[PDB]
RNA sequence: UCUCUCUUUGCCGGCUUAGAUCAA
């Protein structure tokens, strides 16, 4: 019944006709209208998956992929995984009988790498391509090529942004139809300031207070730059509650950002009975995949935080940028789902006249070193031959290529060097981390490096409470403080983690993130299969306590990321960069003479390093001399 | 060595951290570390003592009398700072890093620091003639523009409100003031001075 | 909902503070009395 | 009714402060007397068990 | 940070601290209230 | 005159520049 209520039912015949008669179809629509969930059902009913055919619909988000797969399996009244399944990066839950497949972009790139022509799929629908992920756009570039070779293969493009004309030019107008669905949205009136604001949160708090006292009940969703102002708004909203008048509703503030624990992110969905008005202080999470109902009034600051990587310094910084035009329309239209709502963007239309229309792709805002490995593995000598939708900056490509050359994966001619280069190309991870695993075979200690890599890719394995439990967390970790750095501390924690019977109460007691450890287990299992692809045994352990050769492999893996202490308390990277140690690391003030890190995060004044591990100079000298 | 009990630090950053304790005691040691005692106990010697080893030279017995080495005469501070003071070589890192080349003027005069990378571009068949740039570089300009200062989008700001020799030290606790600047001044020649002024 | 801004029916008073602070005291420390079983410890 | 939670912390500290009295380093002498009493009791108990 | 609006608990702790300490030990009284300064405690006592 | 209880019941560390200072 819910299938039939969606607006997409009335386009079924038209969508099928366009998809069949056109090699590539561009579908424009709003999230939640049924494009994500009902297009697979519609073409399965048409018969696209008939006779061994498979429906591979790409969902670039792992959680979204799994959730949509489960929803489609349940909506078709079929056992999970039988007809519809999900395949996310380093986690496979599929079956031979599965017809509707929701898959991640990286695995699909790997399948292209092994199978250049995708003979097992007759149709693939690209969904949620609006986020412009690196993997998504690389997949689009390769997919134009496969449509070039394959006349039977069909493409359906679903996007929440108006990019069809550029895609139409890129794909050729004679083979793409630009169709737009006519949804329904309650009319939303925009309100703009006559003069530019000086302090947008103070402008925001003024409007938030004015909405409560003068407008009918309804939750107000705000848009703020980042998580630092969220608590600031909590404090003023609490003070306003203390001084609230009898004519104003009890206004509850609710944070919503990426760094929260899931339960905190579940706190927002709670229903507050009585005269309680929710206000969600969301940075940018309440923009996609969030469907909180009852949102009426939205005040938009026009600023959003994002990430930029610096190739010259190999750093990454969180900077504030004015939002794009598309984001402004999405923010205005978010309010008004259930009833009429108004938006208050804290700037003037003259300010709107100047922002750039659409945010740049992550293929243009991420690390391209994994991308070059992909093209070189496919066999593309000249990177310029690949059909990029937007030309990536050449200097970034050159930074990645010089990094790969000094890494040894590329020769003087720029081609993959020895089995090392191809084996690195076969690895999902970055070339830097994979080198330690691949060189561990010469030394018979792959296991501890495998655990290190799994911990690094899975993420942070320690939990730091914000309450008084910080001392308790510190004491719980106090048993496993390694003199040699966090990396061997992580190794000890990983070794003893499996030694405590996978007890979840033990993980809680020791403030250890069990989820990260499980994900590391899946990563290491898949990398074991990856090494066995090269017939490398994975029973190799070092029986001796000397972690020195593990450190040789790591220094071979983090050649560039070394630094030594300066008198001023900072460290000089080998590349002449002034960095400061992060407070989280154990070796905060030990004044270790020589240090080695993995990742660098840069703030407006200090460049901070993570994953701190001590080293000795003569190892570096002997490694550099050869 | 048990790294001492680490729970003592907890949070409480620098300006409330008690004092450094060499042996869990509040006391400095060393002449240049703030202690009123240096050496063993204001002395050169050690607890056990020190004796030279026996010497015998007969063109075959001095062969057992080898030479002297760096480590055999240093102590733990000296070795620690010997490890700290070792910085050299580098080479390969310096050749392929930093700023290779950009903008047409620099291509002509400034040497391409890319070097072997120019041959790599030969592998890519660059053939750029006129170079190609991407809007990320306009965002790379944002690395040299601002990070915003909590202001609105349309806020024009103001121009009056933006702002940005040696010897021994007066003492790290003795602070700075009008007293501690260079009385001998010849800096800021012209960057702070205009070249012309409107007369009307 | 831990947002009961409603003023408390029992407001905190100073005399309450001093009373409940003093309440931390207990009876005088009771030591087990020494038993003089012979003459020398009596001496 | 629940005036957050840091106020409870400061209230507890204030309650401990207002009735603490007895100076600051007068806590050493009474403790030393208690320890001497314990040690003399142990000596006497050892003598009687002998 | 510092300052605020002098919640009733703060006022009551101020009254008790003046009971126990006196009117000439405002720093010692303000040690009880983390969120307030000796000048602020003296100002409230002499103004409200 | 005993016993218990209550009530009346006059009652039994110093000095100095507050010694000097104080942000999670």
């Amino acid at each position: 019944i819910q299938k039939k209520l969606l607006p997409i039912t009335k386009y079924r015949n038209q969508l099928l006709y366009a998809v069949e008669q056109n090699q590539i179809t561009i579908v424009l629509g709003h999230t939640g209208c049924g494009k994500t969930t009902q297009i697979p059902q519609f073409l399965y009913e048409a018969g696209w998956a008939s006779q061994n055919g498979i429906i591979g619909c790409t969902q670039p988000r792992r959680l979204v992929a799994k959730s949509v797969s489960e929803r489609v399996s349940l909506e078709l009244n079929s056992p999970p995984g039988s007809l519809c399944g999900y395949s996310i990066q380093f986690d496979h839950n599929v079956s031979e009988k599965t017809k509707i497949k929701y898959m991640t972009d990286g695995i699909l790139l790997n399948e292209i790498f092994f199978d250049p022509l995708l003979e097992r799929y007759s149709i693939v629908i690209l969904d949620e391509v609006h986020e412009r992920t690196l993997s998504t756009d690389l997949l689009l570039g390769v997919l134009k090529r496969i449509l070039e070779k394959r006349n039977d293969f069909r493409l359906v493009l679903s996007s929440a942004s108006v990019d069809a004309n550029k895609l139409s030019q890129f794909f050729g107008q004679d083979k793409v139809c630009t169709m737009s669905i006519e949804g329904k949205l309650f009319p939303v009136e925009t309100l703009f300031l006559q003069k530019p604001t000086e302090n947008y949160v103070d402008s925001a708090i003024e409007t938030v207070i004015n909405i409560n006292s003068t407008y009918p009940p309804g939750d107000i969703l705000v848009f703020l730059s980042g998580r630092k102002e969220i608590e600031y708004c909590i404090k003023k909203i609490e003070d306003s509650l203390i001084h609230a008048s009898e004519d104003c509703q009890t206004l509850v503030p609710l944070p919503l950002h990426a760094g929260l624990t899931v339960d905190e992110q579940m706190r927002v969905f709670n229903i507050y009975d009585g005269d309680f008005r929710k206000v969600i202080f969301s940075t940018n999470i309440a923009e996609t995949s969030i469907t909180i109902d009852g949102i009426v009034y939205v005040v938009d600051s026009g600023f959003n935080k994002q990430r930029i990587y610096n190739p010259y310094t190999r750093t990454s910084k969180l900077i504030n940028v004015p939002i794009s035009k598309s984001s402004a329309i999405q923010r205005s239209g978010r309010a008004g789902r259930t009833m009429r709502g108004k938006v208050f963007r804290l700037y003037t239309e003259k300010a709107y006249s100047l922002m750039k229309e659409e945010f740049e792709a992550d293929i243009l805002n991420c690390d391209m070193s994994p991308l070059v490995l992909f093209l070189k593995g496919l066999g593309l000598k000249n990177i310029l031959q690949f059909p990029f939708f937007v030309r990536p900056p050449t200097v970034h490509l050159m930074a990645a290529l010089e990094d790969l050359y000094l890494l040894g994966v590329l020769d003087e001619s720029g081609n993959l060097t020895d089995p090392l280069g191809i084996q690195i190309s076969n690895s999902f991870l970055d070339a830097n981390i994979s080198k330690a695993l691949l060189t561990s075979n010469q030394f018979g200690c792959t296991h501890e490096i495998l655990s290190i890599a799994s911990i690094l890719t899975a993420g942070e394995v320690f939990y730091n409470p914000t309450s008084s439990s910080k001392n308790d967390a510190f004491v719980a970790h106090s048993s496993f403080f390694a003199n040699e750095g966090d990396i061997i501390t992580a190794l000890n924690v990983f070794e003893s983690f499996v030694g405590n019977k996978k007890d979840l109460q033990w993980c809680r007691k020791n403030y250890l993130n069990y989820q990260t450890l499980r994900q590391a287990l899946d990563i290491r299992t898949h990398l074991v299969r990856f090494l066995n692809k090269f017939s490398i045994p994975t029973a190799q352990r070092l029986p001796s306590s000397d972690c020195s050769k593990i450190l040789k492999c790591l220094l071979d893996g983090f050649v560039r990321n070394v630094a030594h202490l300066q008198n001023d308390g900072s460290y000089k990277t080998i590349g002449g960069k002034q960095v400061w140690l992060d407070s989280s690391s154990v070796l905060h003030e030990k004044k270790t003479p020589w240090i080695m890190y993995s990742s660098a995060v840069e703030s407006e004044t200090q460049i901070f390093v993570k994953n701190i591990s001590k080293i000795e100079s003569f190892w570096l000298d002997k490694y550099y001399k050869r | 060595f048990d790294l001492e009990p680490s729970r003592i630090n907890q949070g409480v950053p620098v300006w409330k951290q008690e004092a450094r304790d060499e042996r869990n005691r509040k006391r400095f040691h060393g002449a240049f570390t703030g202690g009123f005692s240096a050496g063993y106990f204001n002395t050169v010697g050690s607890k056990e003592g020190w004796q030279p080893k026996s010497w015998k030279s007969s063109r075959n017995e001095n062969k057992s009398v080898h030479g002297m080495t760096i480590d055999d005469i240093m102590d733990e501070e000296d070795r620690a700072d010997q490890e700290l003071s070792k910085v050299y070589t580098s080479k390969i890192n310096t050749i392929d890093t930093s700023i290779p080349i950009d903008d047409p003027l620099l291509r002509e005069f400034s040497n391409r620091d890319d070097s072997i990378g120019e041959k790599m571009l030969k592998n890519l068949g660059w053939n750029g003639h006129d170079f190609v740039i991407s809007p990320f570089q306009g965002y790379y300009d944002d690395t040299k523009l601002t990070n915003q200062a909590y202001h609105g989008i349309g806020y024009q700001a103001d121009d009056v409100f933006q702002l940005e020799r040696g010897g021994f030290g007066s003492g790290v606790l003795n602070d700075d003031g009008i007293e501690d600047q260079d009385i001998y001044d010849l800096g800021a020649p012209k960057m702070r001075y205009d070249k012309s002024i409107n007369i009307t | 909902r831990v947002k009961n801004k409603n003023p408390a029916p029992i407001q905190i008073s100073a005399e309450q503070l001093l009373r409940e602070a003093v309440e931390r005291q207990d009876v005088a420390f009771v030591p087990p009395k020494i038993n003089i079983t012979d003459l020398e410890e009596l001496q | 009714i629940d005036m957050d939670e840091d106020e409870k912390e400061m209230l507890s500290e204030a309650r401990a402060r207002l009735a603490n009295t007895q100076g600051k380093k007068a806590k050493r002498k009474d403790r030393e007397k208690q320890l001497e009493l314990t040690r003399r009791l142990s000596h006497l108990q050892k003598r009687r068990e002998l | 940070l510092k300052g605020g609006a002098w919640k009733n608990t703060e006022d009551e702790i101020l009254k008790a601290a003046v009971s126990k300490y006196g009117k000439n030990q405002w720093a010692r009284i303000s040690s009880l209230l983390v969120r307030k300064t000796p000048k602020q405690c003296k100002a409230r006592w002499y103004e409200w």
